[PDB]
């Protein structure tokens, strides 16, 4: 996985993300052979690779660019629907407590924004594709990432027709062990971004951990939809249900001019007789300004957990 | 180890000794030490066996009742593992909010990603808040699990002589575990650290054999020594993997001289319970070509009143929950 | 209306809002014999009656009060459900452009707050109450505050089964022109918040404007609510429909205080060897601190509007 | 006048030589005056004759049909009255949001209310958007009557010899109105005003049967005098009944200044586009004892979709609005 652990030097073949500007991040493979264009200018791969990463690159007629490993949240920055951001998913890690520990079921895999931030922390992660053709690409992508190699099976499936099993047969990329006819999934946490995640709910008894907490999180952009998903989560005996939003915003950090009334009566006075900021030449005032369009909504949170075996080891317990 | 049968899982399982989360009918949280043959008071909502609950997953509502009363599966609670989510919400239930320096779960969450913490990483922090930010890296990286293989390390800077990681004693952590994936190191040790002269000229150890008294003295002078030499491993030309902060020191002389010691292209996070505060920071970085695009971000989460046909937002809760600035390590040509 | 225009000086008899802290603003009718006590002292009101309104009142064992002039928006502070704060409230009346020329009609009254807010510059508010003893309540409150003399009108009715027409017989405070058998209401802004606004609606083609804009609010506070709303104001001709929410955040001025790297330092150098804020003998930092608890929710707003006579006088105009 | 019929009301309905606002398809805003025997371009969404849509109701949409189109009740298009409300919305979409200080329509809304806005009040109030805090005011306090008989004025202070309220050409308004409830005042004029004296020393005045040119130098040298005058009146002890304020001069220097002027008891209220500029001025206020309790207010409003089954808020906005700093002026003992 070229997004897990920590490069020192940037080599021939590596995927980076070279950073242009704030809105500008693209994804670049080195190969001494290439140039990377901007609007600014022209950057030759030979004249990067085997610098450090995170090198500020300089050409004249100076123009720069910041060369990068990639990581989940700078990926997600630089793709171009589908697409969960980092609050949410953020959010949504922490909520069901990801880590090592977490076997997670994603439906779907979307753009892979949360693909790839689930590998970093997770113990495995299935993720399940309904589109054959955005199956193709998303498996090309995970392999050429290196996240098939490491944590990560992606499966071709319409989940709310089909359910989650995964069997010799089907079109996915797990590799099946010695004896192996079909996959233990084990779920600890799933994930459904889907337009109808009621209609998955009930395939999931099938695959999720019978002896532990068991967290899920629905995304759904209306309403209308978090109404029936919490019908149908009552209904297959999922608690502690509770819908949230998650709102993010940034902040620029400016500079207003300082004016005073001092200065505007001197220009009156005078009258009477008859710029870039931060300029030295004044005085300046530091103000954060929040950004120009803000996401005033991605989709509704709704969080349920289950527990399968209520129950305990009576008699091992007495041991 | 004396029992023939595999141990209970800790992480998925009610299990004895665990320091464990109690939720009330009241809704507010409670730390629960399970010592085996002992009894629980809730006060008001009763008492009850230790070893009653010890084997359910986690989870389960319990109810109490009475012919110390019994428990059976639904007055009532909840048993919950202690994660960093849950001990935050114990110190906010408690009144400790401005000991967390009034950071949220979502804020929290936000910043385990910004920073892109990893089971293998070496990350640099500093925490005020008694060790809730170590907590929150730790159990992202290992996820409680006292033999992970993992290699990362959290190296914590802090304000005294020792560190305040009190909190990690709900932790469920291993003596060992905290040795080693958790480094203290002061600010005057991090910043002008020991030569190995100095430390020489103290003790230089003996090319084993020795006993009793002799064994023990001298043991106590190697583990001085190893701790200097800890020091000297993690303050030369060692790079760290990222820098996450959670302090009320001022960050804009502080911050540049701790991103020296970190890696090209790693993640910076500085936490901080008031934007003016990130505000002046972010100036600072500016002007600083080591560091890219500092970034204010804010993140809220909003919960609904969620049972059909009364569907609405929380109609009042707490403000805050800070804000985060982000940015990265780079190296100017 | 004792709301309404500019007093100088605090006289005997005069209705007072008298400030005691942030959270602790008391209504006091001023009385040269009466005293008023707060939880610092005692204040004589013969020491207040005679002095400018906006005037700090001292006591020694020194503590102090400042006696204000009522206004809505300070009358809404002071009292302890239904009740509109300023956010929601100012914000409908600027979106419904509420001015001299508008006939509001309110249902419910409710605490009133709203009521005093439309009163300061509406040309008429026309206010419904279906509790008999709040009606009576309200009536005798309206009354002495001076609204009932001045451009408000209160009626006790169950406006969903009755609807909104003031008859001569009805119990009402309005008061009957000559050959008035019947207000005629004539409503170009509406507010409604009550339990089932949709049941209200249909009764509003009888009292509403038929030449002009007529502008709607509805305030609810669940969605489902919100939904049967959307689809009756569709079916009754409403347009141009929008729901929002407002929300509104209070902040604190605050100092946190400035700890120097260098000071830290110094103190694990001496230890090697081996407070109120604004504090001067400290730097501090401006810092804003949010309110401890927030509203973070007090209703939706459902914004509607209909014209009813959807024509012009076609020779008029040819005039 | 020269009509026997009464008038068309210009506040409820659509009449001659009235700016007025139109919604596009687009949802954009457009003004529009509505000059008698003239046409109106709406580019690609067609053009239309102004006598077409006179003696409407506001808030109707007409669509623009061919057999310069034929309009009848519903490409299309909607009429509505000029509102302080949609003169915002439309300078938004014009993209003059920095010109108007980032202000939202739910802060002027707020501003109004805890600013106590009458008909009969005088307030003092500086504008720097060109006259669109202005508008809001007079709007509120007459609802666009220029027949109104109430007596409330607002006092405009400015930074330059003249005050810019360029935005009031849109708001029919009459001159004789503008001329009864606007008045203006320099900074300098309004700190240091010009004596009786200094004044008269330039003019006084004759004892009317004045005519020619003798009448027409005369009553020029009049109007300024009676200008001077007024400036006198208004810069006594006249005392103010509320202060409203929309500039970026530097507010701690400058409202206590402003505020000795505005009577006991009376609102005070900055608008600001920043809050780091209302927290100075706050704690600025908090050691001055004739303001009671600044406060700084945000409002944020967040439209829905609002179609019946599919309902949820709008994904993408934008960001801004502005604060409030809210308090009031008292009198220390």
């Amino acid at each position: 996985n070229c997004f897990s652990g920590y490069k020192d030097l940037i080599k021939e073949g590596d995927l980076t993300l070279i950073w242009v500007s704030r809105d500008n991040i693209k994804p670049v493979r080195m190969h001494s052979e290439e140039v990377f264009n901007t609007r600014y200018g022209s950057f030759p791969h030979k004249d990067i690779i085997g610098k450090p990463y995170g090198s500020q690159i300089a050409i004249r007629t100076f123009a720069f660019v910041h060369v990068l490993q990639p990581t989940p949240e700078l990926w997600t920055l630089s793709l171009p629907t589908q697409i969960v951001y980092t609050p949410d998913s953020s959010y949504i890690m922490q909520r069901l407590n990801c880590s090592p520990h977490s076997r997670v079921i994603e439906a779907g895999t979307g753009s892979g924004s949360f693909s790839h931030a689930f590998a970093r922390s997770v113990g495995h992660l299935f993720s399940f594709e309904f589109h054959h053709i955005r199956y193709e690409q998303a498996l090309e992508e995970f392999k050429e990432h290196g996240l098939i190699d490491d944590n990560v099976t992606i499966t071709h499936r319409d989940v709310c027709q089909g359910g989650f099993l995964i069997k010799k047969g089907d079109t996915t990329s797990y590799e099946f062990g010695n004896n192996e006819t079909a996959a233990s999934l084990n779920a600890n946490v799933v994930f459904l971004d889907l337009p109808a995640p009621w209609d998955a709910i009930p395939h999931l008894d099938s695959v999720i951990s019978v002896d532990e907490k068991v967290g899920l999180c629905c995304f759904s952009p209306c309403i209308e939809q978090v109404d029936k998903t919490l019908d149908v989560l009552e209904k297959y005996g999922w608690t502690d249900v509770e819908m949230v939003e998650i709102q993010g915003r940034q902040y620029e950090s400016r500079r207003q001019m300082v004016r005073s009334l001092n200065d505007a009566l001197e220009r009156l006075r005078d009258i009477k007789r008859h710029i870039k900021e931060g300029d030295s030449n004044y005085k300046w005032k530091e103000v954060t300004k929040m950004e120009a369009e803000i996401k005033s909504h991605t989709s509704y949170l709704t969080f349920a957990f289950k527990v399968v075996n209520r129950s305990r080891d009576d008699e091992k317990v007495n041991e | 180890h004396h029992h023939s049968q595999d141990p209970m899982n800790a992480l998925t399982t009610i299990d004895f000794n665990q320091h464990v989360i109690v939720r009330l009918p009241s809704k507010n949280y409670k730390i629960v030490e399970l010592k085996p043959n002992t009894s629980v008071s809730l006060g008001k909502f009763g008492a009850f066996e230790v070893n009653d609950i010890i084997g359910y997953p986690f989870g389960l509502t319990f109810e109490i009742y009475y012919d110390i009363g019994k428990v059976r599966l639904l007055k009532y609670f909840t048993v919950e593992y202690l994660s960093s989510s849950n001990l935050l919400q114990f110190l906010i239930d408690k009144g400790d909010i401005q000991r967390v320096l009034d950071m949220s779960q979502e804020s929290m969450g936000m910043l385990l990603n910004l920073a892109n913490i990893q089971s293998e990483g070496n990350y640099l922090c500093m925490d005020e808040t008694g060790g809730l930010l170590v907590y929150f890296l730790l159990e992202r990286m290992f996820g409680g699990d006292n033999e992970s293989k993992s290699k990362g390390k959290v190296i914590v800077i802090h304000e005294n002589e020792h560190a305040n990681l009190d909190l990690l004693k709900f932790a469920n952590y291993s003596e060992k575990f905290i040795k080693e994936h958790v480094h203290t190191i002061s600010l005057l040790d991090f910043f002008e650290p020991p030569t190995l002269q100095e430390i020489q000229s103290r003790f230089t150890p003996l090319p084993r054999a020795l006993k009793g008294g002799k064994k023990n003295s001298y043991y106590r002078k190697l583990r001085w020594y190893n701790t200097q030499w800890q020091i000297l491993e993690l303050t030369g030309e060692f790079l760290y993997d990222g820098l996450v902060m959670a302090t009320t020191l001022h960050l804009p002389t502080l911050v540049p001289k701790l991103a020296e010691k970190i890696h090209g292209s790693r993640p910076i996070v500085c936490y901080g319970q008031f934007k003016e505060t990130l505000l002046e920071l972010a100036h600072t970085l500016y002007s600083d070509l080591r560091f890219l695009a500092p970034s204010i971000l804010e993140t809220r989460c909003r919960p609904y009143q969620s049972i059909r046909g009364k569907l609405h937002p929380l109609m009042t809760m707490k403000g805050g929950g800070g804000y985060l600035m982000w940015c990265h390590r780079v190296i100017p040509a």
